[PDB]
């Protein structure tokens, strides 16, 4: 449904537009280490890639059908009109 | 001060949902049980059992801990108390069946460790 | 056969014409041809033209120029040499 | 075959030039163009061609410059060869 | 609202120039370990990214509708006038 995706869409973009404040600053995780003597390494964060998805989000929730928007998935090659 | 809270949390869920296996909540009466619940299993062989020195004859018992998911626990109604047994149903595990002695005081946001004896 | 490579000659020619350029990107196509002028009023679903361009991509978003490029074999000796050898057997002059 | 040809030759050459350059910038748009540009005033989302700038782009902004280049396949044996190969149906000189 | 989002910006500056000053003195912490041994490790900030973000924050709050200036979705290519 829409907005359901929508909202869906906006909270990703809230966890989203935070990571990136995170990453650009340096503070995205990377490693955690608990006193538990527990680990966790991540996949580091990438900015551009995070920069897309981050824009994928904000298009999907301009537009009318946000879960079709954000896959793009029937794409077509831009044509042009001439003057 | 800092996000390290929800990091730790973030941390600790993540390793659950990579190592955790798949349980059986039976409480002691068996009037309740609750199956596909996940925990960590942690076991350390030991010997054990002779009282002082006097040479009395140890018997080979592991000295475990199972962590659970605090979230799950609430979610599924599961009350842990002493005596109540955790049956681990994946294959290969024997269909363990672990009593729960005591628990292990809760630090940190995400999980509860409870010290347990194998029964089979 | 001559024929068969005049006109896939021509076909190829056509579509490597055809596809003036490619943007690779992670963004979505409706972004990407945003950023490329679709949409844009033209004064002072498809692109129109107005004047010279300058587009902001977002790195990672290589955009690539394929400008039509020249067919080979066909208006080159090759050719000459097949409708030569078809000449001799007509009885006529390549010219 | 060949008219397709012509146009679709001529459309790319046009796509080609309108995008004169290219910016790749994690900056938003309205920074990199007033960068190059745009609402400066000339004086002894339009950018008003004055003269001889020299922009100042900060690192991981690359400016891509894309100079018209020359279609091919248009004005090329190949094309007199097809305009030859018609002709010849026609009773025509391809002159 | 725009002076909400313009006040969020100049918050997420203030930290990001802080980040800027540390990164370039040689400040930012990539790895910490207390002696609890806990441990958290950060994905390094670069140089060029922290100040383009920089630069959309400052852009956004000069301007009249941050959320919007922000991304910069409302794109389009520049085009020229001639004399």
């Amino acid at each position: 449904t829409p907005e359901e995706c929508r909202a869906q869409y906006r909270l990703m973009l809230k966890e989203a537009m935070d990571a990136y404040h995170q990453l650009n600053l340096g503070g995205s995780v990377r490693v955690v280490v608990d006193q538990n003597s527990e680990r966790v390494e991540y996949t580091a964060a990438n900015r551009q890639s995070l920069w897309a998805y981050i824009v994928r989000l904000q298009n999907a929730i301009n537009s009318d059908n946000p879960c079709a928007a954000f896959m793009g998935l029937p794409s077509s090659p831009a044509g042009f009109l001439f003057p | 001060a800092s996000n390290f809270a929800a990091i730790k949390a973030k941390a600790r869920r993540d390793v659950h949902a990579s190592l955790s296996v798949p349980a059986r909540y039976e409480n002691y009466s068996q009037d309740v049980i609750v199956e596909d619940l996940s925990v960590r299993w942690h076991n350390k062989i030991a010997i054990m059992g002779d009282l002082e020195n006097g040479g009395y004859a140890n018997i080979v018992e592991g000295i475990e801990r199972i962590i659970f998911t605090r979230e799950e626990l609430a979610v599924k109604g599961v009350v842990l108390s002493e005596g109540d047994s955790i049956i681990m149903t994946a294959e290969g595990y024997e269909n363990a069946r672990l009593v729960l002695k005591t628990q292990e005081p809760i630090v940190g946001p995400v999980e509860v460790v409870w010290q347990v004896a194998r029964a089979d | 056969m001559t024929r068969n490579f005049q006109e896939v000659t021509l076909q190829n020619a056509i579509v490597n014409a055809t596809y003036a350029a490619a943007i690779e990107s992670e963004l979505p196509s409706d972004v990407v041809f945003n950023q490329m002028g679709m949409g844009q009023t033209p004064f002072g679903k498809n692109i129109a033209i107005d004047g010279a361009k300058i587009p902001h991509l977002f790195p990672g978003t290589k955009l690539k120029m394929q400008p039509a490029g020249t067919p080979g074999g066909v208006g080159t000796d090759y050719e000459e040499s097949l409708l030569r050898n078809i000449a001799a057997s007509l009885g006529l002059s390549y010219e």
